[PDB]
């Protein structure tokens, strides 16, 4: 990421994720810091693969709820931070759609 | 750019708007379309809402009314009331269908 | 060194120089300003040295070489600029430049739409750059409580307002509660932040030193708290929902349940029934006061304490009897301080010895009494250090003064007005702004000692040298301080006195009548340098500006050398003429008296020295050259 | 160029370099950057310091008409200069010049003195300063580098000159550190120990680094004649103290030849490659 | 600088004129046991009357606090006794001085007192 | 710089160049552009230690009065760059404490104070005499610290229109080690003392009357050896009773004090290495709002 490594970046963390290794609560920041290489303009996105990692997500997110609340602390900023998580979701969701339109548009 | 400022002068003189909206255009000559208009009234505010909604733009769309309701809390025109709250209707209709940015914007507090 | 032989009657000892406004010449240092030996350090560090150069043996070789000069500045900004501009430019038009004498004077203007220009542009500012400073908001808290107790605000003023004594309290209270609306934003969003429905009975005490009733109950019921939100409507409620509280809370005293419930809902009981301070069955006492501004101890006063649509002068006085000594019984309330005194500690009252150390107080509660009386005795009124941590900047006591005025509380000695003046000009010096210093000066009715500070300012900041800023400067000045040119050409003449730039000098002292030194600069060297070198055309203009009989009447020996040079001017161009021409006799015969009458004054003068041997010398030639020619060319054909 | 041409050149200059740099009697201090030099700014300087050497070697009246200068003061200037601290290539042209200068011999008296009073090298180890720095550094980092070491051999004929035209008047009372021996142990273990120690690109370098360093120590020989006070007294009763006053440089370099020295090793050496 | 000891006719015609500038050049240049005669015969000047050898011109009786000399560089040796001491030698001379100074402090206050009623 | 203790340094008028007078006989001259100083001269010609050179009003050129314990009253005036002397007093017989110029409206004068116990006003024409006024017995014991009264007489509240000229007779002060502090009026042509004060039991160090800027109220600050400041104030010219006030006990013998131009501020020298730096604030009274070692 910090020089910008789109395609060995993308690569390294499908690797990664396809390894299933390490807790939820990080894989957050994980696919937070993949966003803008979703954003870019990429060939090599594997939507599927990338929905096996959203899925993995959601069954993360059902576990984390399951084993304990995301926020145990009543506070302005904790319902921030709860709907900035389905924002991010939601984010998911419309820029792989956006990736899939790119990769389509390149199908030609 | 002169011969952007001549065109829309000279169509909007002789009504070719329609005519007009159905080409092949550029990022450029969108760009510079609004920034003329955005500068031009409110009247050539509506009107290019009509335009971001004729190419789809329902984002900027609600961009522009909220700042054309903001810019209305003065004016006291009774058919600009009437129209206002004809927009305001409109605005309230077409921004929770659409993508869920405005809806998170909406649960926002205003 | 080490004075370690102290005998008696001693020797004599040693001063540093002074320097322009409070300037030092130092060989010694004030805080941190001199250094120790060696040129490499452990952490990155290299320092001077000098003293042990000559010797391989030091015997405190402690020398001067190099003597520092500083000028006192507090901060370090370059954008304070604007920050002083725009009031002293509000002083502009609610000034007048009173030209009484040839140094004018400035005296403001009794608008109050200053006040409000002032701070509405305060917020303005404070707006569109989000890089203010707290001292900023300090004064923009002053401004709008001196606006609240004279000013006229706008919701008034889009609404007709009403003579009758209770409207006029009424409507102070209103103006002070949109006010306090206005101050406890921040607050509210800071300990937003910090509380929670954990925090629940905290945010309560808030809402309630707020009087913040709505986003209060739009809060409980976001959280659902129904019986809370109940509980809101009756915190302002009719006198019956004291006397309820009243005998409810005897009961519950009676029924000592207090021990057995928390005392933070019973602190929410006590701010809705009025009472500050409670006194239990175990006379536990169950006060009121935490975490709060006086500002909102005196809101409760209102809302709660008294009718909350009552005015504002008793509730004043009440609290301040309950942060006062009472019957020699302790204080009850808080004591006012300055914003950077209570960030050193504040108190909610009792132990008066407590306030007696030193415990100062705030100026906008001077405001306050004087908004009241007029019997009001002021010597403290104006003190920014008194308010804020930093000693300069007196923007704020000044501008302050100067609204004052405008509204006719002129009340206090000119003395300490002057003063005021000279020492924020003394500031505007040391940042480099004396053509505003001037402005300042200018309020001051005595115009002798005025046009001295004038003076020695433009003595500082007289540019004879061509600049674009300069010409700025006088644009300025001229134009709009309205100072006489008369003022500014003493500056260069003076200026010139000291540098020598001719065009400057002649001018400048033709105009201040200084003939015997215009003598001995234009004679000794200009008139010299023009005979010899035939660029006669300045020297001409001198000598005609010379040649004004208004000046020749104070002037002595023009006659005698001046138009005597003149008329030799004279001769020499009409010869000309007579060159362009070819018949003129008339005027031949003119040229002939003329030098027939100067070839018996050329030698009178002249022969001061070598020099004026020279100049002799070269006139009896010319004249004697101009003589036969005209001989010659008098003769017939 | 000119006489007047390069000279307002080096005094602004030096002017520059010292608001760039501290005031006199310092080397280094935080100030404004430096002047930029480009390339063709060396060029022009190295040259024409060439050509001022080979003018006032070959005329002692332009020598003694520079040294003259009261308008320009290159002693001084060259003082700061060397005072500055820089690529040191300019350095050691300054170096080389005051070597060109101190065949006048007032000129170099002065030379010498002044020397001694800026310390320019390492002489008194009183704290106060960055000491132990010099020619030492740049040697042990640069000249290494390149393999190629002029500046050593040109300071090498730099003391040689000065000792041969001037010779000590004073060296130090606790005023000054009495005694050559600082820069004596200085050359014989810093060069004449490492002269031999070091990277050759091309094998022509050792011959004349080895004659630059020789020649000095015959001219050291040759000037010193001993006396029979020479072997009286080391501790000296200043006020009844007896302070060290270390020996005749000539008596301890001969004693420490008549002992066994490494010079007696370089010398064989010297002869095996011969 | 070429280390030759000052002679005596510079020495007699220098002081003749002036004295505390050679006081300071002691100072300068380590010429200290010299310098020490040099303020001995100061005091004992200010004793009696060898200003004339001083280039110095007051008439000369006692001391006293209204009698102008360089204290200043009297201190700032002393000074230069107490920091040049690792010898018996030194603190011999120190001691002397010291006795000189205190022979000069007392007849001093004498003198001083004896203004006081002035 | 020097090479010694500092006397007295003087800052030229246009605050680009220093005169600096040392225990060395000599003055060193430096202006000050950029980081760099440069000696632009060193003068000489100085006797005794050096006590005090002041620059004349600035409306003549570049002046200065320099006076030298060994009886050496010194007068430089400079020209094409060169300060050349223009007089010489001797005829004191004890040292010239201090000299002390008057602004340009009373014209090229300054005020000399001898140890001697006595004064001598010294008028200059300007290009001509040395008009010399002796003050014999001025005080009792020898005289320390003098004070010019500031500019010009009286009349400074809100008066007529600008560019009036009112008499020039003159007033001032000073204190002595005769314990005493006193004031003088130009009185009968002669000097004659307004007032005589003995607060201070010991002797009278130094004197500093505030160049008062547009404030009708006179005050001077006075420090001796006795630890006890008094800044003594009249608020106007009917004031005939001036009023002490301690600026702060001290316990040394304080020797300085000196306002700077605009008064605001004044210098304090006390047994105590340190000058402290002193001022009323906007409600007045006394803050030593600075301290600096020499």
């Amino acid at each position: 990421y910090s020089q910008e490594q789109f395609s060995e970046a993308a690569s390294l963390l499908l690797s990664l994720m396809t390894a299933r290794i390490a807790p939820c609560s990080f894989w957050l920041t994980l696919l937070l810091d993949a966003l803008p290489l979703l954003e870019q303009k990429q060939v090599i996105f594997s939507a599927e693969q990338t929905y096996e990692l959203m899925r993995c997500l959601e069954d993360r997110m059902a576990a984390k709820l399951e084993s304990t609340s995301p926020d145990e602390i009543q506070k302005q900023d904790s319902s921030i931070d709860n709907t900035k998580v389905e924002m991010l979701r939601l984010a998911l969701a419309r820029n792989l759609a956006r990736a899939i339109v790119t990769e389509g548009a390149l199908q030609e | 750019e002169e011969l952007l400022k001549h065109m829309y002068e000279m169509c909007q003189e002789m009504g070719l708007i329609e005519e007009l909206l159905k080409l092949t255009f550029t990022d450029f000559e969108q760009g510079y379309l609004h920034k003329f208009l955005q500068t031009t009234g409110v009247q050539n505010q509506e009107l290019l809402l009509v335009h971001h909604l004729q190419r789809a733009n329902y984002i900027s769309a609600l961009q522009l009314n909220q700042s054309l309701k903001t810019n209305h809390l003065n004016d006291c025109d009774r058919r600009l009331r009437e129209r206002s709250g004809a927009r305001n209707a409109i605005l309230d209709q077409y921004g929770k269908i659409l993508p869920r940015v405005q809806r998170t914007l909406a649960s926002e507090r205003a | 060194t080490l004075m370690i032989d102290m005998g008696l009657f001693m020797g004599r000892s040693f001063r540093v120089g002074w320097g322009p406004n409070w300037t030092l010449v130092h060989n010694g240092d004030k805080l941190s300003e001199r250094l120790n030996a060696e040129e490499d350090r452990d952490m990155d560090t290299i320092d001077y040295g000098f003293l042990p150069k000559p010797t391989s043996a030091k015997s405190l070789t402690e020398s001067p070489f190099k003597v520092h000069v500083e000028k006192l500045s507090l901060e370090q900004k370059t954008k304070d600029l604007q920050s002083y501009l725009l009031p002293l430019e509000i002083e502009l038009k609610n000034s007048t430049v009173d030209k009484s004498g040839p140094c004018p004077h400035f005296r403001p203007n009794p608008g109050v739409t200053a006040i409000h220009d002032y701070a509405g542009w305060v917020r303005n500012f404070s707006s569109e750059a989000a890089e203010v400073e707290a001292v900023v908001k300090q004064w923009g808290l002053t401004w709008t409580l001196c606006e609240s107790l004279w000013g006229q605000l706008k919701e008034l003023e889009a609404s007709l307002d009403e003579p009758n004594e209770y409207v006029k309290n009424l409507e102070r209270r209103k103006a002070f509660s949109h006010w306090l609306a206005q101050t406890a934003q921040e607050r509210i969003e800071e300990e937003v932040s910090l509380y929670g429905p954990e925090r629940h009975i905290e945010a309560v005490f808030s809402y309630l030193t707020g009087g913040r009733i709505s986003d209060a109950c739009r809060l409980a019921q976001k959280s659902g708290d129904h019986r809370l939100s109940l509980l809101l409507s009756q915190m302002v409620g009719s006198q019956e929902v004291r006397d309820l509280i009243t005998l409810q809370l005897v009961d519950w005293n009676k029924l000592q349940v207090d021990h057995y419930i928390q005392e933070e809902r019973l602190r929410v009981f006590c701010l809705l029934s009025g009472t500050p301070v409670w006194r239990s069955s175990d006379n536990r006492s169950i006060n009121v006061c935490s975490q709060l501004d006086w500002k909102r101890t005196l809101g409760i006063h209102l809302w709660y304490m008294l009718p909350p649509t009552a005015t504002v002068a008793q509730a004043l006085h009440m609290y301040e009897q309950a942060f006062q000594e009472q019957e020699g019984g302790e204080p009850y309330a808080c004591y006012p301080l300055p914003p950077y005194l209570e960030d050193c500690g504040f108190s909610f009252g009792d132990d008066p010895s407590a306030k007696f150390i030193s415990l100062q107080r705030d100026v906008c509660v001077h405001l306050l009494k004087l908004y009241s009386e007029r019997q009001y005795d002021l010597c403290q009124l104006l003190d920014p250090s008194s308010a804020t941590p930093d000693p300069l900047d007196y923007r704020l006591s000044w501008h302050m003064w100067m609204v004052l005025q405008a509204l006719n509380y002129t009340h206090l000695s000119g003395h300490r007005q002057g003063m005021l003046h000279a020492s924020y000009a003394a500031q505007l010096e040391n940042v480099g702004l004396w053509e505003w210093a001037i402005f300042v000066l200018l309020h001051i009715q005595d115009p002798h000692v005025r046009e001295a500070a004038v003076r020695e300012l433009l003595n500082r900041h007289c540019v004879v040298h061509d600049s674009p800023e300069s010409l700025a400067k006088e644009n300025f000045l001229i134009q709009r301080l309205c100072l006489p040119a008369q003022w500014i050409h003493k500056a260069k003449a003076v200026r010139s006195r000291r540098d020598g730039d001719k065009h400057k000098e002649a001018l400048y002292l033709l105009k201040s009548h200084q003939w015997n030194q215009c003598h001995k600069l234009v004679t000794r060297h200009l008139a010299a340098d023009a005979v010899i070198n035939e660029n006669y055309r300045y020297l001409r203009g001198f000598l005609g500006e010379l040649a004004r009989p208004e000046h020749c009447k104070h002037i002595q020996d023009w006659e005698t050398a001046g138009k005597v040079y003149l008329d030799y001017i004279s001769v020499i161009e009409m010869l000309n003429q007579i060159r362009q021409d070819e018949c003129s006799g008339g005027e031949l015969e003119k040229l002939h008296t003329k030098v027939m009458s100067l070839c018996k004054w050329v030698e009178l003068i002249q022969c001061y020295s070598a020099k004026g041997r020279l100049a002799q010398s070269e006139m009896a030639k010319r004249v004697a050259n101009i003589l036969r020619v005209v001989l010659s060319l008098q003769q017939p054909p | 160029v000119s006489w007047d041409h390069f000279f307002h050149s080096l005094m602004l200059y030096h002017e520059h370099l010292r608001r760039d740099l501290p005031n006199t009697d310092n080397i280094h201090q935080r100030h404004p950057p430096l002047r930029g030099i480009t390339q063709r700014e060396l060029d022009g300087l190295i040259a024409c310091l060439q050509l001022t050497c080979t003018i006032i070697d070959w005329s002692e009246s332009a020598r003694l008409a520079l040294c003259e200068h009261a308008q320009w003061m290159p002693v001084v200037v060259i003082l700061g200069l060397l005072q500055c601290s820089i690529p040191p290539l300019l350095k050691a042209e300054l170096l080389k010049t005051l070597a060109a200068f101190g065949k006048s011999p007032e000129i170099a008296a002065s030379l010498w003195q002044s020397l001694e009073y800026t310390q320019i090298l390492q002489t008194v180890r009183a704290t106060g300063l960055r000491q132990g720095v010099g020619i030492e550094v740049e040697l042990n980092e640069i000249e290494s580098r390149c393999e190629e070491y002029p500046l050593t051999r040109a300071f090498c004929q730099l003391i040689s000159t000065l000792v041969e035209s001037s010779f000590p008047t004073n060296l130090g009372a606790g005023l000054r550190a009495p005694g050559f021996e600082p820069y004596l142990q200085f050359l014989r273990d810093t060069v004449f120990l490492r002269y031999r120690t070091r990277a050759y690109r091309r094998a022509a370098e050792k011959w004349e680094v080895a004659e630059a360093v020789l020649d000095v120590f015959y001219k050291l020989l040759k000037d010193y004649e001993p006396q029979p006070e020479d072997f009286v007294d080391q501790y000296v009763e200043l006020q009844g103290e007896e302070r060290v006053a270390f020996k005749p440089p000539g008596f301890s370099l001969m004693h420490h030849l008549l002992n066994e020295s490494p010079m007696l090793e370089l010398c064989l050496s010297l002869m095996e490659e011969g | 600088s070429h280390g030759v000891p000052l002679p005596n006719w510079l020495i007699n015609r220098y002081k003749a004129m002036d004295a505390a500038e050679l006081l300071r050049l002691y100072l300068k240049y380590d010429l200290l046991e010299e310098a020490a005669e040099l303020v001995l015969e100061y005091v004992d000047a200010l004793l009696g009357k060898g200003h004339q050898y001083f280039g110095i011109q007051a008439p000369l009786s006692a001391t006293s606090q209204l009698v102008w000399f360089p204290y200043s560089a009297i201190d700032h040796l002393r000074l230069a006794l107490g920091e040049n001491e690792n010898n018996q030698h030194n603190q011999a001379i120190l001691g002397k001085l010291q006795r000189k100074m205190d022979e000069y402090f007392q007849k001093l206050k004498k003198a001083t007192d004896d203004y006081k009623k002035i | 710089s020097h090479e010694d203790m500092i006397h007295d340094a003087q800052m030229d008028y246009y605050g680009i160049r220093l005169a600096t007078c040392s225990s060395d006989r000599s003055v060193k001259i430096f202006d000050v552009k950029n980081g760099g100083q440069i000696l632009i001269a060193d003068l000489r010609g100085h006797d005794g230690p050096v006590w005090q050179v002041a620059w004349a009003h600035p409306m003549y050129g570049n002046i200065l009065a320099s006076c030298s314990y060994d009886r050496k009253v010194i007068i430089w005036k400079e020209e094409n760059g060169t300060w050349e002397k223009t007089y010489e007093y001797t005829g004191h017989d004890s040292s010239v404490n201090s000299v002390c110029w008057a602004p340009h409206d009373f014209g090229l004068v300054l005020a000399c104070g001898s140890s001697d116990g006595a004064i001598s006003i010294l008028t200059f024409t300007g290009d001509g005499p040395w008009e010399v006024k002796k003050i014999s017995n001025a005080h009792t014991i020898g005289c320390n610290a003098v004070s010019w009264a500031p500019s010009v007489i009286p009349g400074s509240l809100v008066d007529q229109p600008s560019s009036q000229k009112p008499n020039y007779i003159k007033r001032f002060v000073s204190g002595g080690c005769d314990n005493l502090v006193k004031i003088w009026r130009e009185e009968d042509g002669q000097w004659k003392e307004d007032q005589k004060l003995e607060a201070h039991s010991d002797w009278v160090r130094d004197v500093a009357w505030a160049p008062s800027i547009g404030l009708p109220t006179s005050t001077i600050a006075s420090c001796s050896q006795d630890g006890r400041v008094y800044i003594w104030t009249s608020d106007d010219a009917a004031t005939n009773c001036w009023t002490p006030k301690l600026l702060h006990k001290f316990n040394d013998v304080v020797w300085h004090v000196s306002w700077s131009i605009t008064a605001n501020i004044l210098a304090v020298s006390g047994g105590d290495n340190k000058v402290t730096l002193w001022k009323e604030s906007v409600d007045g009274q006394w803050a030593c709002i600075s301290d600096v070692n020499k």
